[PDB]
């Protein structure tokens, strides 16, 4: 490494994977952490939460009209009333996408995203492409994801700048006649409740 | 801070990786989970972050070609190494040390220890979460509806006011209430809550540009000045 | 664009590595020298581009992360194998295979070529240079000491309207005179040139500090407007 | 490489290094280039080229009154009599440093410096921290060169955003009296011309 040019030089990604055994080892031997309590974090994150959890309150909203009524006047309320509610979710709206009105979800300057109800973000959510450019040509990234809005719908973008939480809720699709709550949940995919992504009829 | 993080309204980082969600992997290294692990269960005491203003900044500090190249995971194992060693929690030579050891014996063991009741607290919590709604004897500088005109102002520190949202006429959408506020709270400088607001803007004030798109941004009350 | 290219204003990047100027070495790696060969040898003869304009838009174009870790003779490289390739110079893939023959067998002799003729062209164009001085009919629309705004455009192309200056209030420096105007030129549509402007502007404006410091920036006229 | 995050993954320098020789290489076959034209380049910009073309202007217009006026008024006349012109040296402006006006040089965009009277740039003239700083904290970027402006002197940043490009002209230091014009040249350092130093008295 040239002295001049260290900038050049990332560090490695076996380098987080030591720091983050170090610091494990330095927390643990120092009694601030311990082996059961990182393996409490990593479940609840990886298997109890999920994007289930919005899809039942979609399927909800779908199957009982009071419901979606009191979701869309005071969410907060009555997603804590669910047990929807925790670290990163202690104040989350839902937005209504309507024919003429498309919404999408961002957190520009990070990666923002309502974990006890959708769990962890996707992939893409977090990397600086979506991040970057949905804010500014919000048509054109959605494209990328399969949905080519007309020209006549407008989009809404709702950039997560502070720990407010924004969840969409999608149209019901064609085709679901009869469908009871539990089977339209099924359908109701993350992506949706992201905005990315329209519901396909079944 | 007008960091490599705020990206928004950049050209130049291509095409989403398209991924459909059944397929779309959580993890794949056990390191991942363990940043994690970390973030949480420091968080919960109160080690080095007591919310997530202190949690972003760090990420922030990053140098800009570790940001862009560490992996998601390792903006976290990041920001837990910074505000450990700025509070005073870990020794950076020791941690320097100890990261040498694992870069060179990645099979090192790893010391293991059971305690059910700081279990209980990590799950609290996970459930009680960390509201930064708080109240203040003031009254909103701004009413819904209000036509506002955000700042030109440069804060060295954090800040969660986009660049791309500055200086910019945009409309009152709702008074959510007082929030502690991230520029001051993120640096240890107190709660000190001010009115948050949302605030909506048309793409052709944010770009010049001529399409029926908006965004909806929060901002705090000093981020804004009336017309 | 507004991309990694246009640093102007951001923070994180860190201290500035001083080194003594009889200390700071040109070209540490043969390729480094071999880069400087090849912009000037193309452009001399008009190969992939015909002046800077050209020459900017490929560097600006590379990835990020590349940007950012190439070294700068690697935009260089970066920027002569697009133009190349995009103007049908070269082939995509028999490059593509080229690179790979001397990644895996770096000491693979390069052919030899003697073109004296060539030679004598290549110092011409090292000594005559490529000045974008043009005339136009049309008037100057600004005059020296006129308060303008920059406009808020968001060019996807490339510009030279750093970000920085955006939406900003500037007094006129000097009228130029008409130069080939970039954001056609860098893309081979047309020369078009504008007049170009020397415009001051204060720290107060750009950046709400308080200091005695100001920055003049070269500005097409149609990056601005009258107010 | 994870398909999600190819970009992650930068171009080793090696990867330049191979396609430089390729370029080379195909060029060199193609008819488009030969070895000696190569060679002359890298001779003009490593060798012929330099700093000590701007250090005997400085020179000259301490030792030349009537040269200095000229010069101040009309650079790019000056400068092409005197031969010191050529790409990216078409247009070349000076400015004059005085008690209470310090003037800095950059190119935020990218690089852009007079080859033809300075040679190539610093490194660090190239590198983002510089680029992206001096616009905005100048006095603490030169802080970081050994430059503490007193906060009554004014500074003025010149960024080369165009095909103009901006020469400083340093003010001559005490200890200097009764030294020839070469011998001035001799303690005009590049930095000087840029903006990022004073002249030292010798
Ligand atoms: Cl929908
Ligand atoms: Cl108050
Ligand atoms: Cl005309
Ligand atoms: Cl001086
Ligand atoms: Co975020
Ligand atoms: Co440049």
């Amino acid at each position: 490494i040239d002295p001049r040019f260290p900038h050049h030089h990332p560090r490695p990604q076996s380098f987080w994977e030591a720091r983050a055994k170090a610091l494990e080892s330095l927390l643990i031997e120092k009694g601030h952490l311990s082996s059961d309590a990182i393996e409490r974090v990593i479940k609840h994150y990886e298997h109890e939460l999920g994007p289930m959890n919005g899809a039942k309150v979609v399927a909800k909203a779908w199957t009982d009209p009071a419901f979606k009524q009191r979701l869309l006047e005071d969410s907060e309320t009555v997603l804590r009333e669910l047990g929807y509610y925790g670290l990163q979710g202690e104040h989350i709206r839902v937005v209504e996408n309507t024919d003429t009105v498309h919404n999408v979800v961002v957190c520009t300057l990070c990666s923002c995203y309502p974990w006890p109800l959708l769990g962890l973000p996707p992939s893409w959510y977090k990397e600086p492409a979506y991040r970057a450019r949905v804010v500014k040509e919000p048509r054109q990234v959605l494209k990328e994801f399969g949905l080519d809005l007309p020209d006549s719908v407008e989009i809404r973008v709702w950039d997560s700048s502070s720990e407010i939480r924004f969840m969409v809720l999608p149209q019901r699709p064609e085709g679901t006649e009869g469908m009871t709550e539990e089977e339209l949940a099924k359908l109701v995919t993350r992506d949706s409740m992201i905005g990315v992504a329209k519901i396909e009829p079944p | 801070m007008n960091g490599i993080h705020d990206v928004g309204g950049m050209d130049g980082f291509g095409k989403v990786m398209y991924v459909k969600e059944e397929e779309d992997i959580y993890f794949t290294h056990d390191w991942e989970r363990l940043a994690l692990g970390l973030v949480a269960g420091c968080m919960a005491q109160g080690l080095g972050m007591k919310a997530f203003d202190e949690f972003r900044i760090g990420i922030e500090l990053m140098r800009p070609v570790d940001y862009l190249t560490s992996s998601y995971y390792g903006h976290w194992i990041a920001t837990v190494a910074y505000n450990l060693v700025d509070t005073g929690v870990l020794d950076e030579k020791e941690l320097d040390e100890r990261t040498e050891v694992f870069s060179k014996k990645p099979d090192t063991k790893i010391p293991r220890r059971e305690d059910p009741a700081l279990v209980k607290l990590v799950e609290k919590a996970l459930n009680d979460g960390l509201s930064p709604l708080r109240e203040i004897s003031a009254s909103p500088r701004f009413k819904v509806g209000e036509r506002i005109k955000t700042k030109n102002i440069h804060p060295t520190g954090h800040t969660r006011f986009p660049r791309y949202a500055r200086d910019k006429y945009g409309v009152i959408d709702e008074v959510y209430g007082a929030h502690v506020f991230p520029d001051d709270a993120a640096h240890r400088k107190g709660e000190n809550p001010q009115y948050l607001y949302r605030v909506r803007f048309e793409a052709e004030e944010l770009w010049g540009y001529k399409q029926k798109d908006s965004v909806y941004i929060d901002l705090w009350e000093s981020y804004m000045e009336p017309v």
